[PDB]
């Protein structure tokens, strides 16, 4: 009877809640479709394409998995410091010892400076646990699962005193070839589900998001799910009288269709919230056939979460709350003057996963076997795209641009989307010339 | 025996030790009791050494708790004069042989644990 009600008597419409990079107008326009758009989708092999090759696990691989997961990013932590031997986390010694393992906390609560542990690895310390005293450690930012590489004094061999910290090392950015720096300006908008509000299935803001689509002519529309909330209050308690499979098609029409004139690329990303697709983090791409040979050239589909290249432009894409998780679980030294999300994202460009935090939040299955293949981020992100039940923000962090464009829906009331403007300037100089320029969250 | 640094030995020790008959040279700093032993050793000079936890724990302690506070010819726990210590074991006592009895008792015999008390 009243449905979406509160949410279209919004007068805050349009607004700019926030900016980034050089001050726009609110004249954000791209050429449309016009000149070059190269959107190649990238990562380890093809971030997969198919449904998935299963959807049961083998203990004795997640073990293999989670255990190069140390050893690796440990195989290179150890070249960059240039550290001479890591000790087993079991050998006792009175000498100042640097181990390698995982923290991970010691019951089923949540990690505190008292709880902490690492658990080694298999090669060196064949899955060890040592409790860790911090108490001797002035700066620290530990999350359960984080891969660290700590220095202290364990004699017992039952107690690690740490020392030091090691500081996490991330991944080189992309290369930008010269064909990349020929490319002219582009405009990506970015947004992501509930895309309707929590009292109606009007998906009202979904149609006002097409039609800004349309005024605004972006060159690139990445749009995170759930496009058909599995938490929608009416979706959970099955009272729709259509199918869900259809529901989805249904949403997908209006979106592809009432942007056809747009002449945007239509890049959608699957959400573990969508009713109807695979429950099981890394996701595979949507699934649908009804597409004329026009709409073919326009919409893409890809996995969850993925490496995508809009025009030489690296950006990272996960549709996981990753930061509500890791920043549940996070512990620090500093709580004056720090902050808390500018460093939960610095950990992710230096763990070099979509989703280190491990073990995973309650309700969000994982399937490692896939995850090692097709979770570990290629480069250092240009830009990282990371929705979020957080407020919006975008800052930039060891170069990147991280974005989270808040929830274009929240409950009863009006989200946000985002846009960015990018162009990658001259060649030479003091390298780290980060090829996006701009963003705004705006309201809508 | 020595003393940490906090403490003093107790009053009359010394004494209170002569009385009962007790072969217990008391040491003042842990450089002297550790010159102490790696002197007794020179002159016992054993072939083979026995204790527990040696390989991996004591053997070690020692090793550093000499180097630590200086003391006078380590080299003396081995048979091969020698001039600076490595961090680097089984090569400290060379011409000494050690036994391990926890290694050797294993490798012999089942138990519940091998921590000396079993």
């Amino acid at each position: 009877a009243t449905p979406s009600q509160k949410y279209n008597s919004r007068s805050n419409r349009g607004e700019v809640v926030t900016s980034f990079g050089l001050a726009q107008g609110v004249s954000w326009s791209g050429r449309g479709g016009a000149g070059n758009i190269s959107l190649k989708v990238l990562g380890c092999p093809e971030a997969l394409t198919g449904s998935y090759k299963s959807m049961f696990q083998k203990l004795p691989d997640i073990r293999e998995v989670l255990t190069c997961k140390i050893e690796e990013l440990g195989s290179e932590l150890k070249e960059h410091y240039k550290i001479e031997a890591f000790t087993p986390l079991l050998a006792p010694a009175q000498e100042p010892v640097t181990l390698l393992g995982q923290i991970g906390c010691d019951s089923n609560g949540k990690l505190n400076n008292k709880s902490v542990i690492l658990e080694g690895d298999r090669e060196h310390s064949s899955g060890a646990q040592i409790p860790v005293d911090l108490s001797e450690l002035k700066e620290y930012s530990l999350f359960p699962g984080q891969v660290v590489i700590m220095e202290g004094i364990n004699t017992t061999g039952r107690k690690l005193v740490a020392t030091k910290l090691y500081e996490g090392v991330p991944l080189p950015f992309y290369q930008p070839t010269e064909e990349d720096a020929d490319f002219e300006q582009s405009m990506v908008l970015v947004a992501c589900g509930p895309y309707t509000t929590s009292d109606s299935i009007t998906y009202d803001p979904l149609l006002d998001l097409i039609a800004v689509i349309n005024h605004d002519r972006p060159d690139v529309c990445i749009l995170f799910g759930p496009f058909l909330d599995a938490k929608h209050e009416q979706v959970e308690n099955c009272l729709l009288t259509s199918p869900f499979e259809d529901i989805f098609k249904q949403c997908l029409r209006t979106i592809i269709e009432g942007t056809r004139s747009s002449g945007s690329h239509l890049v959608f990303v699957p959400s573990l919230r969508d009713v109807h697709h695979e429950p099981v983090y890394p996701q595979p791409p949507f699934s649908y056939s009804d597409l004329s040979r026009e709409d073919k050239k326009q919409v893409q589909f890809v996995s969850e979460p993925c490496s995508l290249s809009i025009n030489g432009v690296i950006f990272g894409l996960t549709s996981t709350d990753l930061l509500f998780h890791l920043g549940a679980e996070e512990i620090s030294s500093s709580s004056g003057t720090s902050d808390r999300f500018s460093r939960i994202l610095k950990h992710i460009l230096t763990q070099r996963s979509y989703y280190p935090l491990y073990p995973p939040q309650e309700d969000m299955a994982i399937d490692y076997e896939s995850f090692y293949v097709y979770a570990q981020l290629p480069v250092t992100p240009d830009v990282l795209i990371i929705p979020s039940e957080l407020r919006y923000f975008v800052k930039d962090v060891l170069g990147c641009v991280c974005v989270n464009p808040g929830r274009l829906t929240k409950g009863q009331v009006g989200g946000t989307f985002a846009r960015l403007y990018l162009r990658r300037p001259a060649a030479d100089g003091a390298e780290r010339q980060s090829p996006c320029i701009a963003v705004q969250v705006v309201r809508i | 025996v020595s003393k940490p640094k906090d403490c003093i030995f107790p009053y009359a020790f010394k004494e209170v030790i002569e009385k009962k008959n007790v072969k217990v040279e008391v040491a003042a700093t842990e450089r002297t009791l550790l010159g102490f032993f790696l002197a007794k050793v020179h002159k016992i000079d054993p072939d083979i050494i026995v204790g527990h936890n040696i390989y991996g724990f004591e053997l070690e302690v020692l090793l550093q708790r000499i180097n630590v506070c200086k003391a006078p010819h380590w080299s003396k726990i081995g048979r091969l004069k020698r001039s600076n210590m490595p961090k680097g074991e089984r090569n400290a006592t060379c011409g000494r042989m050690i036994c391990d009895v926890e290694i050797s008792a294993k490798e012999l015999i089942r138990c519940k644990s091998y921590h000396l008390s079993e």
